[PDB]
């Protein structure tokens, strides 16, 4: 009965202030109900203080409560079950006060 | 009315699938008028059929490619070109299948 992941929405670029919240939003079908994941620079996203992963349902999130310099680049979100996979990126651009 | 050359939003640098799986990649992007989408592999056009293994859906802003069961042979370096009268643009993924 298996059928693999897709997405109906895709996470989109996003442009922030340093210090403000950063977020990233995907809708992921398939059957079983996929398994989301992060990941940015290589490596798997994990959830801490200042990054987590709302879900409700088909709809999972990436949250930056205060987005450094250090979060900009881009984030790829990978969806999974026993069907296969599926792969949607987006680029997180932080901006610094002048001077 | 301002023509707007292509440009490819976010694409993962690398992805991952098991051999016998499907594998979805979107990719979004912007372009006036529409570009024209190209995914290679190899150095040549991946064409999308309704039988086949092979599908790609675009639209005004996306393209999806997807690989049904995927095989060992389908593993290696995707290019996606687009194209239109103000530009053209590219990128790629590097696919790698696990046995």
């Amino acid at each position: 009965q298996g059928s693999p992941p897709c997405f109906l929405r895709r996470p989109r670029p996003v442009r922030v202030v340093s210090g403000a919240e950063a977020e990233l939003k995907c809708v992921v079908l398939g059957e079983p109900p996929p398994v989301v994941v992060w990941e940015k620079g290589g490596q798997q996203l994990a959830a801490s203080e200042r990054l987590s992963f709302p879900a409700d349902g088909a709809e999972h999130g990436l949250l930056l409560t205060a987005a450094l310099p250090t979060d900009a680049g881009v984030y790829v979100c990978r969806a999974r079950n026993a069907a296969g996979e599926a792969y949607a990126a987006a680029a997180v651009t932080v901006l610094e006060p002048p001077a | 009315s301002r023509g707007i050359p292509p440009k490819i939003e976010a694409l993962p640098s690398d992805i991952s699938i098991d051999e016998g799986k499907v594998l979805t990649v979107a990719c979004a992007f912007t372009g006036e008028p529409t570009p024209e989408v190209t995914w290679s592999c190899g150095g040549r056009k991946i064409h999308s059929q309704e039988q086949g293994r092979f599908h790609i859906e675009n639209t005004d802003d996306l393209t999806t490619l997807i690989i049904m069961d995927v095989q060992k042979q389908d593993g290696g370096l995707y290019t996606l070109s687009l194209g239109n009268e103000f530009g053209s643009d590219s990128a790629t993924v590097n696919i790698h299948i696990r046995s």
